[PDB]
């Protein structure tokens, strides 16, 4: 919790105004008794009815405090996500542009900022500026600096080459001018519709919060009543009880916990989501993908699913490190797989390799193509070809160069490490391996098992040949693979999955499998231009990872445990609230009922304020278990019930009475009552 | 006295399982609309006579035609109460019923609540006995248990728009379960001693002698449908404790067991039409764990009865007032948790005289919805709408979308669920606090101290909880207290059929689901210690401060 | 229109079948296999009724069996009003009336035991209680034998003879017919 | 009654008026 965040948060706060407030039930009621309160103690302070009028003040006083933790939750949230939203807007605010008339260079660069400007147009970037359009490229050539989407910082190639020439946000370019023609508006602009995410936020409420509400709203109606109707029973057997003992009851038994804390977990997690480089338009679809039965990965680009990451280079007999770095960062530059992205990654990490001077090179550039499993470059004459050991090693004998020496037990170290071996070549003399391992720290296959130790099935399909999706299959643990793919043919296996009354989420290319993505239930689309996917639905991947539709089921099923966690814990902490409150309530009316008084608490008023003053702190420190969610343990259903009821059941029958007994405890070593 | 009760608890328990289980399987028989042996032949016949063809209808159609049948039962009982002295069986000419009493009778022979604010043997007339409110018992009943048999066939049929069809149902019930099962229980009340004559009032010669005017009647009949049915009506002033009602201990163990006989087999016949006996089992298996919990609780504070009795000169401190003294201290407290637990109106005692800590226990337990072993039906659906909250917050816990046996739980049916939930305790609420702040509730009054709110809250949870077991102390015969219970039965009942009717409507649209390893299953401990914890924690959340206002302060006091 | 004809048809032929045919089956059937049980089980002694032997009868007596209180309307032992004492617990009313009860029964009953049972002062549900324990039956005996001039072991044969077991023993509780023992106690003394 | 303890009631009726309208809506 940064202090110039959330003090910025808490002056958004400060605005208690009753249309904020109204929107959540549970809390409107809990301001509307905040403020009968605060009116009882204005009127006793003046005189209007006897008693302490200290005591209703303080109580008030609380429960204000109350709504105002409830509201430091939300906009807490709202906070953590429009700082990931200024990230990456902030510096489009206060930018320029540098219009064209002609696609040719030789022009008069014309000065218009271009915030507003229509699509169609020509504009110009060049020398690290900031590209300020998003669409397409008739020529030219630089590298770009995909920060504002990877969160990784790696340069990709952007020159119209058919694939290659889509710009996408507020993107900073490296190397020199870059033509481009913008082909969308503002409203429908990337960082425009990330704006509307994230002012977004609690606007259509998914049906999981609807139905929670819904009970919420059923318990506040039924504590309402009895609190209501406590005056009337109280009334006959001596004097009435206090109606600020009423109303300091009524909200210390309503759930206020979760009341408080539930848009606070839709956005935080919303806000999970796209941490974890997913475009999710709405959280319907993240809830089904925390419901589905059955996963569908579709393999037909990446190499061995996107788990496998590049971990250490390993060199040759006549190549250097640094030498064997810059080939694989060039070969793997025009990479938008996974696999090359790692590649990228790791020879950053490394040795900081940077910007490498495309238009200089005047190299064409060839990009990763499924059926040859190959990507490479055309600098001068050579090839710089990488990727699957037995596709190079049939490149490299296609001409007249010699075979390979060591390579051989090279490879069989990194198999005997467990690593996927990925080998680069200068065309006729092998330049090295890379050992693509696992990013997981678990394991893969230890995440594919707890995932069916839940219930939920994992297919992955692949592109290639029976032989390599069996071997790809046995490495990673999955339980169907399937071969030859069609999109005829995973649409019927869609359609076959779903006759058993299974949920099927598949993940897959945007372009190329839309009608089956819109076929399964819910479509983690990924290798597109991301413009008519956001706009049919198909929620998007940024890295392209097949693998990522797991973390979308972590994060669209913690949300949903996290819900039911914070329910039952506030629902369970109202017998100690009962135990606290119901002895101080009836301690003139009937004397005889301080026998209930379990825990040797001081006085009845000490009683209320100790019970009220937990009921408001208990959302500060539920703050950070509903900004992260719950660390969670995947196991059976019956398994996680029992986890889950020994965990948060148990903590809500039991840390009330030691956090009110504390509570009381402090209060009366500091003597305030 | 400990073995005694474990023992009695235990012979009742296993003797209305095996009694139960087969009329389970002719509950599923009927459920599935397959005639039971030896029907068929006539009842198309019947059915061809009466204008029913057996047209599936959907959920608007039939809780119409139940709601419907239901007016027609209180406007014919509201006449016949009115008008009673014209009708013929007036052995003492008794005058017609006020329009408060009468408007009562109907409204809570309608409802399956059978509450009396009056005395049977000097109000009503063998002829309203006989028809107005014996027809009623069968026909309340009737209507519970095809609500139930409804809702059990929307959990079974898998995206059909339709249920089944009313008359039938109700026909087959009355015609099959009802009428001879209370003709063989009223033929052994016969083989006792009880009342199945129409003679006048026999004037008693006493042997010191002083008079005494025996009220003779119908009384066996109507004693065999109201424990059949869970109904509660008694003939006379005392629901139970009649000699004419229940003259031997195995006569109040038959009405023991007829009834929990027929929740019992309504859970069995549940569990054999989902196929899966397993849920059947579980909702046994809850409903008796709370059962025994509760039995077990008010035979020990009857038995550790009031210190008076033993500072005042009494060998025993047992608290035997308000008992019978054929029925043991044990057998009374049995009753009582069950007649508490199971919408039944029927007494052995007078249950004012309970202790305070034995009187709760019945209170709580009918207030948190009649839902352990309750109605006829009525808590079979009561413990739909928990197990409804109970697979939602299990879901949750687990984190994929709620789904009970099958079928997806949405928010039409969390929403109807909820006011489900909320109908019964807003009109107990709302009842007593009216009945507080009224003169006219507070001057029925008998007994002084929390003792008193303690019978307004009783009276009131019996009115909207469908018992009609009362702290008898309370003259509810006052016009307002006759209206607001009146008004309690109405609500409760209808709001409580009407929402779980659209939920049955609401769940014939979907389709089950195919069993995985991810879906939770509802049936063992687990589940089972879910459910009850969810019961008791929602009863507790809403009735605790209203029991420590009345009976925890009084046995504190 | 629809729906009038099924709902009068079922109506009309529920409310015959079982109003009628239900009851008066229960009637013929009663009235042919057990009668003296389905007439009130009237104790008949020549051409007039005694009380039923269910029902049960006021006992102030010195030489009968005094059985538990009632508590009913305008008489003690009422039919006409069969309802019980619904005097709660915490009723010092209860108290008052139980001490009264306790004083009357040592007074009537001074060779028996101090500590009275609980039935002979405790009302019952139902005020017309026929019975009584064997106990308090075995206390009540003293009195019962010096008013009529009889012995111990002849009133313990009685009652036992008048003791009627349960079929269980842990259904219910073993209980006196005080009216039937009364009127056999009459029969025997003259 | 006095004119504290109706404000009470009808302020109650409105609260669960309210609640009802909420719990009918899905917003
Ligand atoms: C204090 C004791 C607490 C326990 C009491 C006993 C509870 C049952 C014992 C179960 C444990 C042993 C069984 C092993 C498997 C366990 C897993 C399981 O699911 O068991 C299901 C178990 C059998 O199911 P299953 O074997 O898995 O299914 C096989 C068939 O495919 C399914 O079809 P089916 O089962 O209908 O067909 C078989 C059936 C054919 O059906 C029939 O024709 C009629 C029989 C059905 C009713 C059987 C009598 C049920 C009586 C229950 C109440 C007993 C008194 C308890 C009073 C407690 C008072 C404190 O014939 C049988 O074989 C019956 C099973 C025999 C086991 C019970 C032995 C009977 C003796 C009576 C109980 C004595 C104690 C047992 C030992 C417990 C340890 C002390 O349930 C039953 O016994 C009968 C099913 C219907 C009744 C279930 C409702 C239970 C109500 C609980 C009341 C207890 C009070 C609550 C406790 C309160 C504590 C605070
Ligand atoms: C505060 C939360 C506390 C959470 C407690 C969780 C306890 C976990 C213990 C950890 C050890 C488990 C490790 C082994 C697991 C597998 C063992 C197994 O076979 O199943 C046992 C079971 C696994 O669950 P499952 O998937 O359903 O079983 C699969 C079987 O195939 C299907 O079962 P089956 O029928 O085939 O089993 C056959 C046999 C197999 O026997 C075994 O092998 C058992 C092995 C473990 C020994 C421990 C005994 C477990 C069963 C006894 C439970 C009664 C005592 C409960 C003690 C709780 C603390 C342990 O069992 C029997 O002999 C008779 C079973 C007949 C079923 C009827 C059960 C009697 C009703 C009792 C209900 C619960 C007590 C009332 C609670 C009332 C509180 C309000 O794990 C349990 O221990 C269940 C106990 C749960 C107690 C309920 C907790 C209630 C707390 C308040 C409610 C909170 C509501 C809050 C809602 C707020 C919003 C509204
Ligand atoms: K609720
Ligand atoms: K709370
Ligand atoms: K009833
Ligand atoms: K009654
Ligand atoms: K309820
Ligand atoms: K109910
Ligand atoms: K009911
Ligand atoms: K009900
Ligand atoms: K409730």
């Amino acid at each position: 919790e940064p202090t110039l965040v959330v003090q910025a948060l808490k002056e958004a706060v400060k605005k208690l105004n009753p249309q904020a407030q109204w929107r959540n039930p549970v809390m409107f009621i809990v301001w509307i008794g905040s403020l009968l309160t605060t009116c009882i103690s204005i009127a006793m302070a003046s005189g209007a009815m006897p008693g302490n009028a200290l005591f209703s003040a303080a109580i008030s006083g609380w429960l204000w405090i109350t709504v105002l933790f409830a509201n430091f939750a939300e906009a807490l949230a709202e906070g953590r996500s429009k700082a990931q939203a200024n990230s990456l807007k902030g510096v489009k605010k206060t930018a320029f542009a540098r219009k064209l008339r002609e696609p040719k260079y030789g022009a008069a660069a014309d000065k218009v900022p271009a915030d507003q400007l229509r699509k169609g147009d020509i504009v110009l970037v060049e020398a690290g500026d900031i590209i300020p359009c998003d669409g397409e490229v008739i020529e030219g050539g630089a590298s770009v600096d995909e920060s504002a989407i990877t969160g990784e910082s790696a340069p990709v190639i952007r020159e119209s080459g058919g694939d290659f020439a889509s710009v996408t946000g507020g993107t900073r370019i490296l190397s020199d001018w870059l033509v481009i023609e913008c082909s969308v508006n503002p409203g429908e602009t990337f960082l425009d519709r990330m704006i509307a995410m994230v002012e977004g936020a609690q606007r259509r409420k998914t049906p999981n919060e609807i139905a929670l509400t819904i009970l919420l709203i059923a318990l506040t109606i039924v504590f309402l009543l009895a609190t209501a109707t406590l005056w009337p029973f109280s009334a006959w057997g001596g004097n009435a009880v206090s109606v600020t003992v009423l109303v300091a009851l009524l909200v210390c038994l309503i759930p206020t916990t979760i009341g408080g804390l539930l848009s606070a977990i839709g956005v935080a997690g919303m806000s999970r989501m796209l941490g974890a480089n997913v475009i999710a338009t709405s959280g319907r679809a993240v809830e089904a993908a925390g419901d589905v039965d059955v996963l569908l990965l579709d393999k037909t680009g990446t190499i061995t699913l996107g788990n496998r990451q590049a971990s250490e280079f390993i060199p040759a007999q006549g190549v250097d490190e640094k030498t064997l770095a810059d080939a694989a960062q060039l070969a793997s530059l025009a990479d938008e797989t996974p696999e090359g992205r790692s590649i990228v990654i790791l020879a950053k990490q490394r040795f900081n390799l940077r910007e490498r001077d495309v238009q200089s090179l005047h190299a064409t550039f060839v990009p990763f193509t499924a059926q040859s499993r190959m990507s490479g470059i055309n600098i001068d004459n050579r090839m710089i070809r990488k990727g699957s050991v037995d596709a190079i090693r049939r490149h490299v004998e296609a001409n007249g160069g010699h075979f390979p020496t060591d390579v051989d037990q090279k490879v069989d170290q990194v198999a005997r490490q467990g690593a996927t071996p990925l080998v680069v070549v200068e065309g006729s003399r092998v330049l090295g391996v890379i050992a693509l391992k696992d990013i997981v720290k678990g394991g893969i296959k230890e995440r594919f098992a707890q995932l069916r130790k839940m219930g939920i099935k994992t297919v992955m399909i692949t592109g290639d040949n029976r032989l390599t999706a069996a071997a790809i299959a046995a490495e990673a643990g999955v339980d169907d693979f399937l071969a030859e793919a069609t999109p005829e043919a995973k649409l019927a296996l869609i359609r076959q999955y779903q006759a058993e009354g299974r949920l099927v989420a598949m993940t897959g290319d945007g372009t190329n499998d839309a009608p089956a993505l819109a076929q399964a239930d819910v479509a983690v689309a990924m290798n597109s231009g991301t413009q008519a996917a956001k706009e049919a639905g198909n929620m998007v991947d940024l890295d392209s990872n097949p693998t990522k539709l797991i973390e979308v089921v972590h994060i669209g099923k913690q949300m949903l445990m996290t819900r039911g966690s914070l329910t039952t814990f506030s629902i369970a902490n109202d017998v100690a609230k009962y135990f606290a409150i119901i002895p101080a309530a009836f301690a003139a009316t009937y004397p005889q009922l301080n026998a209930l008084n379990i825990m040797c608490l001081h006085s009845p008023d000490s009683a209320i304020l100790s019970a009220v003053i937990f009921n408001a702190l208990i959302i500060v420190f539920l703050i950070p278990l509903a900004l992260k969610g719950v660390s969670y343990k995947p196991l059976t259903a019956s398994a996680m019930l029992r986890r889950n009821l020994w965990i948060y059941g148990l903590g809500g029958l039991l840390v009330p009475f030691i956090g009110i007994k504390v509570i009381d405890l402090l209060l009366t070593v500091c003597g305030l009552v | 006295m400990a073995a005694q009760g474990f023992l009695l608890i235990a012979t009742f328990l296993l003797v209305l399982m095996v009694l139960a289980r087969p009329l389970g399987s002719g509950l599923a028989r009927l459920i599935n609309d397959i005639p039971l042996p030896g029907t068929t032949g006539v009842e198309r016949v019947l059915f061809r006579a009466l204008g029913v063809s057996d047209r599936e209808m959907n959920w608007k159609q039939y809780l119409c035609a139940i709601l419907g049948l239901n007016m027609l039962g209180l406007a014919v009982l509201f006449f016949m109460l009115l008008g009673q002295h014209y009708l013929p069986l007036n052995p003492q000419q008794l005058p017609g019923l006020s329009w408060d009493l009468a408007l009562n009778t109907a409204v809570s022979f309608v409802t399956n609540t059978n509450w009396q604010s009056y005395s049977g043997e000097t109000t009503l007339s063998y002829f309203s006995q006989m028809a107005g409110l014996t027809v009623q018992n069968f026909l309340s009943a009737a209507s519970g248990i095809a609500v139930i048999f409804a809702l059990i066939r929307a959990f079974t049929r898998q995206s059909m728009s339709t249920l089944g069809n009313a008359w039938v149902d109700l026909l087959r019930i009355t015609l099959w379960v009802l009428v001879p099962v209370a003709l063989l229980i009223a033929l052994f009340f016969i083989q006792q001693g009880a009342l199945q004559n129409f003679l006048p009032y026999q004037a008693v010669n006493t042997v010191e002698g002083a008079q005494q005017l025996l009220p003779m009647g119908p009384v066996a009949s109507q004693e065999a449908i109201k424990m059949l049915g869970t109904n509660g009506g008694g003939f006379f002033n005392a629901n139970s404790s009649h000699p004419f009602e229940n003259p031997t201990a195995l006569t109040n163990f038959v009405q023991m067991l007829a009834i929990f006989l027929i929740p019992t087999a309504l859970c069995f016949a549940f569990g054999e039409v989902m196929g899966d006996r397993r849920q059947g089992r579980m909702l046994l298996w809850a409903m008796s764990v709370i059962f025994v919990i509760c039995v077990g609780v008010v035979m020990w504070a009857e038995v550790q009865g009031n210190p008076h009795l033993l500072a005042l000169g009494t060998d025993s401190s047992i608290n035997m007032e308000g008992k019978e003294s054929r029925f043991g201290v044990l057998v009374s407290s049995l009753f009582a948790v069950v007649t508490t637990a199971a919408s039944c109106g029927a007494v052995i005692a007078m249950h004012d005289s309970f202790t305070a800590l034995g009187g709760m226990v019945p209170m709580w337990l009918m207030q948190i919805g009649e839902v352990v072993f309750g109605g006829v039906g009525s808590g079979l659906y009561g413990m739909m709408l928990f197990v409804l909250l109970a697979v939602f917050i299990a879901g949750l816990m687990i984190g994929r979308t709620p789904e009970y046996l099958g079928k997806k739980i949405d928010v039409r049916e969390m929403k109807l669920t909820a006011l489900a939930i909320l109908v019964t305790p807003t009109l107990v609420l709302m009842g007593a606090a009216l009945a507080m702040m009224t003169d006219a509730g507070r001057s029925a009054m008998l007994n002084p101290g929390p003792h008193g709110f303690s019978e307004v809250l009783y009276a009131v949870s019996s009115a909207a909880n469908n018992n009609g077991s009362a702290f008898a102390g309370l003259s509810a015969n006052s016009p307002f207290w006759n209206c607001l219970l009146a008004f309690c039965m109405f609500v409760g009942r209808f709001g409580v059929i009407i929402p779980v009717m659209a939920i049955a409507g609401s769940l014939v649209s979907k389709k089950s689901q195919a069993a995985s390893s991810g879906t939770l299953p509802t049936h063992g401990p687990l589940f089972v210690g879910l459910l009850i914890g969810t019961v008791l924690l929602v009863g507790a959340l809403t009735f605790i401060p209203a029991l420590a206002l009345g009976p925890v302060a009084e046995y504190l006091s | 229109m629809s729906g009038l004809r099924p709902a009068l048809s079922t109506f009309i032929f529920l409310l015959l079948i079982t109003g009628g045919v239900y009851p008066l089956l229960t009637t013929v059937l009663g009235q042919w296999w057990f009668p003296w049980q389905a007439n009130g089980s009237l104790i008949r002694e020549g051409d007039t009724v005694r009380g039923s032997a269910l029902i049960g009868q006021n006992f102030t007596g010195n030489g009968y069996f005094h059985g538990r209180p009632s508590a009913t309307a305008e008489m003690p032992y009422n039919p006409q009003a069969s309802g019980g004492s619904n005097l709660a617990v915490s009723n010092p009313e209860l108290d008052k009336l139980i001490a009264a009860r306790v004083a009357a029964l040592r007074a009537a009953n001074p060779d028996a035991s101090a500590s009275v049972p609980v039935e002979l002062v405790t009302a019952s549900a139902s005020g017309l209680d026929n019975n009584i324990t064997p106990q308090a039956a075995a206390w009540q005996i003293p009195r019962v034998a010096k008013a009529r001039n009889l012995s111990v072991e002849q009133l313990t044969q009685l009652i036992a003879k008048y003791s009627q077991q349960p079929l269980v023993k842990y259904i219910g509780q073993p209980v006196v017919n005080i009216v039937e023992l009364n009127l056999a106690l009459d029969k025997l003394d003259e | 009654m006095s004119a504290g303890v109706i404000t009470g009631v009808l302020l109650v009726f409105l609260l669960l008026g309210y609640l009802v309208y909420a719990l009918i809506n899905a917003e």
